[PDB]
């Protein structure tokens, strides 16, 4: 790896600089290098890893959606034939997206998840595994679509089981996990009723625990709760 | 249009 | 070049798709491939080349400015020592920026400018040469800062001489050239009075020629004229 | 702050 000669602390410092500069491909490369040092990641370091790759894959997902929409229109019953270029370029972006997802999943499997014993780290990483299988699912069409969906579901479910046992219902990682699993149900798994039920139960259980929180924790939890509510409004 | 997922920290 | 096996027309088609997807690094690579086919570029193709590289270098310039500001603060008389990382990463982004500028200048020199005989194409390319030397000047600090500035000045001046002879004062390329040369004077050449004089004369001469224009041409010309006015307001 | 240059077409 091209980051193998850089100090771990220097990689983390440069990841933070790259974030400030909105250089998220660099940020991801720095954080990949930090993970490959082999030590576990702190809470802040896990956040840097997540921010970096979410921004990278986020741009890819947006681009893929634009190209897939153009391609679907080119294949409308009445559209002029335009050659292989739209499909080729959608495939190029898709392959790059799948590569980013495979990179993240590879870091989680070698060896972030297996060394993660605390609930905060293990739930974070299993949620991330679910998320990057979900992004693979968004573009999957072959045999393995079913298996990709089941991999996402399995990761999210393991994360849910741990979070319900080990975290209060207002814990922001627990809330964000439930939010993303509800998106999985609605957008990937053709299960809108499950999505709605999970979002509603998550929201209500958090509401009842807000009284235990400081002002700063209350702000964090209610921000994610509002996203659950936003989706429930979109979905109903 | 699309559902909202967890934003960046 | 990795685009050497792709049809010219396919490269242009994919550049337009990349623009729609906001994938400007891809767009630039496609347009570089199109230029390297060796044929002259049409007006639309020149625009695609410019849009692609302006967006790429624009992100680099923004990132460089953030990192240079952090570095300047680290070197303030009283700042804690933080090691070589800020300088290293600013240098990394700077080198990538210089590489993009060198790539564009290379395409202009091999062989876009020498084959450009019409005023619209020749002024466009010489303006572009001035612009990418100006971006090099923004980060230059060594011996060659003076020579980079003179290269920008020379390209802009040749472009100005042709535009004044061959284009009406409302021509949008002529206007954008004058705008960018005025920015060169103010921001690079320590010549704010020249910047103000050029912006004012350009604005006034265009004003007096607007009566010759159609509604659509009037919209194009007045948009750039407003930018001259915006700068004159900032500068005075 | 900084001067405005020609925008994208
Ligand atoms: S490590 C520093 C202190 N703790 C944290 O930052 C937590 C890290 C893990 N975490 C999350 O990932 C959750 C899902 C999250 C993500 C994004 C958020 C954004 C906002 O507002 C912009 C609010 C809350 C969250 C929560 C929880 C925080
Ligand atoms: S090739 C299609 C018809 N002609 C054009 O598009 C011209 C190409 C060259 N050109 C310019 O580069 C000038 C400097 C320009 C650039 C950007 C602009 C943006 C706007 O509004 C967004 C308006 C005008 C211009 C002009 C002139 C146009
Ligand atoms: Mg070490
Ligand atoms: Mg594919
Ligand atoms: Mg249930
Ligand atoms: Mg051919
Ligand atoms: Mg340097
Ligand atoms: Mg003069």
């Amino acid at each position: 790896g091209a980051m193998g000669s850089m100090e771990r602390a220097s990689l983390i410092q440069k990841a933070k600089l790259a974030e400030q500069a909105e250089r998220y491909e660099d940020m991801a490369a720095f954080m990949k290098g930090a993970v490959e040092k082999g030590e576990e990641l702190s809470c802040e370091e896990r956040n840097l890893l997540s921010v970096a790759y979410k921004n990278v894959v986020g741009g890819q997902r947006a681009a893929w959606r634009v190209l897939s929409s153009i391609e679907q229109k080119s294949n409308e019953e009445g559209s002029e034939e335009k050659g292989p270029e739209v499909r080729e370029y959608r495939e190029k972006v898709e392959t790059e997206l799948q590569g980013v997802c495979d990179t993240v999943l590879g870091l989680l499997d070698s060896h972030l998840i297996k060394e993660a014993g605390d609930a905060e780290s293990r739930v974070f990483y299993l949620k991330m595994k679910g998320d990057y299988y979900r992004y693979l699912a968004e573009v999957a069409t072959g045999d393995d679509k079913k298996r990709i969906i089941d991999s996402a579901r399995s990761a999210y479910q393991e994360a849910m089981d741990i979070s319900k046992k080990e975290m209060p219902p207002t814990n922001p990682i627990r809330l964000g996990l439930a939010l993303n699993f509800s998106v999985f149900h609605y957008e990937i798994a053709n299960s809108p009723e499950e999505a709605i039920s999970l979002a509603k139960t998550t929201f209500d259980e958090a509401m009842a625990d807000l009284h235990t929180l400081s002002e700063d924790s209350y702000k964090d939890s209610t921000l994610i709760m509002q996203l659950l509510r936003d989706n429930l409004t979109l979905w109903t | 249009q699309r559902s909202t997922s967890t934003p960046n920290v």
